[PDB]
């Protein structure tokens, strides 16, 4: 028997779905999804991480010109300063002042903490959406896993479970993220060979490993205080260092729908959007014969008390009489009304009692026992406490119709004016007709 | 190693959420919606204080310096009272759907 239904992609909340094969004995499932994870497909960019200058010491030449020649260094520059007429602790660097230059020089080199310490800069595809779901089967907890792309189907106790598509391709990553290390970003770095001093990406490779560095740091040799031999520079502060004090939240604590976000691999965890298909194979030993199934008379329900409290504060009781021993599925007639038992045990004659919870002001609704049905209501209290910890194990009362009863008042007044204008309408209507005739 | 902040003194109002905050040191307090739209705050406190929060339908998650974050949904309650008199029925539905409330009468 193929069995295909569709439920919240809401994680924690179980849901109720009737298997409905003709000759055999309604049953109930009972699925609830306790984790859903989207991983995205990822492909590295470049590596971020912080920088360091290195001076080799200074050339310095009196009596005559020192000179360098250019190197193919991520950022390298060389200078050549005259009249410089350094001293040393013991005295005059050396005898004398005349031609006197000094030759400086320069360059970046990424740190060697950049094996521990980066940023990485990922781009993002798709994802490759994955679900662990419980199933309650013939009273048995089935816990299967599987992908969410209606493929890979799995088969546990003999039950085929295909889960999927998802109904929706949301999802909290955008086509930039930027990974440290439990936490993710979203944010648009530039691009490799693009980056600008005082900036995230001012110095990038494209591996951690990897000797070829680009770098943009504004390095600038400066002259030196007379006197000395020390190499002054204007250089930008590392742009990685100013992204971590500045980082801000990460989407651990923006992400939209609740989504939990984890890294190593990266994936966005229980996000609670659209819904999820969900197709069955049930065999058929798990069907009973209607003529093997027991049957249920002179069945009635009672509702002792009712509270919306959203956590099946309504109780009620059913009285029956049964042909002979045996289980019964339980199963409710309405959206409105949820029932927490999804099945029960009949014998002789008894009663028994359920839980549900519904957002209904005053409950009104239908329970399927085994093919016996029995209308059941009451009136529902409020609950005392405005706030809780748990989402409702209900689902909406929105609509126009479910207002509560001893709503007679509206149909009193709706009545009340209506009949007003059915007469009015006669009085004319009869004033016309003797109009017409008259000439 | 790090600290974890002492747990809050909570209580509650119509949807509404009260906590009283009591720090040693410099903490960062922060919530998002749970909808659509997480409508993300954040703020540091440096100080004992009062902070007061709005529960949305869809709930609300706040989680405050190292502590595990705390969820929060509201119940249909009113101070009104369905069945009885006419004006205690309107008063019943308006707090629990004020904007529909208005429409329909
Ligand atoms: C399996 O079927 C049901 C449901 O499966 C549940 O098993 C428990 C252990 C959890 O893993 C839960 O996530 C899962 O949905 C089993 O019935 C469960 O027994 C629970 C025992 O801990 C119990 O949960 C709560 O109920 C008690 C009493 O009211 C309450 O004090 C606690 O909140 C407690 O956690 C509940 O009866 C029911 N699960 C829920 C959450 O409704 C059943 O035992 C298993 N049947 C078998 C053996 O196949
Ligand atoms: C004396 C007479 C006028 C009492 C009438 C009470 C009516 C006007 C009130 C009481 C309960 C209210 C309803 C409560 C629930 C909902 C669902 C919501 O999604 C839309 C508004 C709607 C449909 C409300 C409409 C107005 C409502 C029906």
């Amino acid at each position: 028997y193929e069995h295909v239904t569709v439920i919240p992609n809401t994680v924690g909340v179980p849901y109720k779905t009737l298997v409905n094969r003709p000759g055999y004995s309604p049953m109930v499932l009972e699925m609830e999804l306790l984790s859903v994870t989207l991983e995205p497909t990822l492909s590295l960019d470049y590596i971020t991480c912080e920088y360091k200058t290195v001076i080799p010491s200074p050339y310095v030449k009196c009596c005559g010109t020192a000179e360098c020649k250019d190197k193919n260094l991520p950022d390298y520059s060389c200078k050549v300063f005259t009249g410089v007429y350094p001293f040393m602790w013991g005295g005059a660097y050396c005898f004398c002042d005349a031609e006197n230059t000094q030759l400086s020089e320069a360059h970046v080199e990424k740190s060697e903490s950049c094996k521990t310490e980066f940023a990485s800069a990922y781009r993002a595809h798709t994802a490759s959406a994955s679900a662990k779901l419980r199933v309650l089967y013939q009273g048995n907890n089935i816990t299967v896993t599987a992908y969410a792309n209606g493929d890979h189907a799995v088969t546990v106790k003999d039950a085929k479970f295909i889960v999927g598509p998802m109904s929706s391709a949301w999802t909290p990553f955008d086509n930039k993220i930027v990974v440290y290390k439990g936490d993710v970003y979203n944010m648009d770095y530039p691009p490799f060979g693009a980056g600008r001093p005082g900036q995230f990406g001012d110095i990038q490779s494209r591996t951690p490993e990897s000797k070829d560095v680009y770098a943009n740091t504004q390095l600038v040799l400066q002259r030196p205080a007379a006197g000395t031999v020390h190499v002054p520079y204007s250089q930008a502060p590392s742009g990685f260092k100013y992204w971590l004090k500045e980082r801000g939240a990460s989407l651990q604590h923006t992400a939209p729908f609740g989504c939990q976000i984890a890294t190593n691999p990266v994936r966005a965890v229980n996000c609670a959007v659209g819904n999820m298909p969900i197709s069955i194979d049930i065999p058929e030993a798990a069907f009973t014969r209607v003529v093997d199934a027991p049957s249920l008379t002179d069945m009635s329900c009672e509702v002792p008390a009712c509270t919306h409290s959203s956590d099946f504060g309504g109780v009620a009781v059913i009285k029956y009489a049964a042909s002979k021993k045996g289980k019964c599925a339980v199963h409710s007639m309405t959206n409105a009304v949820t029932i927490r038992e999804a099945e029960i045990e009949v014998e002789g004659n008894s009663q028994l009692q359920i839980s549900f919870s519904t957002a209904l002001a005053s409950a009104e609704f239908r329970v399927q026992v085994c093919s016996t049905q029995v209308h059941c209501a009451a009136e529902c209290h409020p609950p005392k406490d405005h706030i809780v910890n748990y989402p409702a194990s209900h689902t909406t009362l929105g609509v126009q119709d479910i207002s509560a009863t001893a709503m007679s008042w509206v149909q009193k007044i709706t009545g009340g004016v209506g009949l007003v204008v059915a007469v009015a309408a006669l009085i004319l209507i009869v004033v016309l007709c003797v109009s017409f005739s008259r000439h | 190693r790090v600290p974890k902040a002492r747990n809050p003194t909570v209580t509650y109002g119509k949807n509404q959420v009260i906590m009283l905050l009591y720090p040693d040191h410099p903490t960062l307090l922060s919530y998002r919606n749970m909808g659509e739209e997480p409508n993300y705050q954040e703020e540091w406190v440096m100080h004992k204080k009062e902070v007061v929060l709005t529960v949305p339908t869809e709930g609300l998650e706040v989680t405050w310096g190292n502590n595990e974050p705390y969820k929060y949904w509201p119940q249909l309650s009113t101070n009104g009272t369905a069945h009885g008199h006419p004006h205690e029925i309107i008063l019943y539905y308006y707090e629990l759907y004020p904007t529909m409330t208005v429409v329909v009468v």
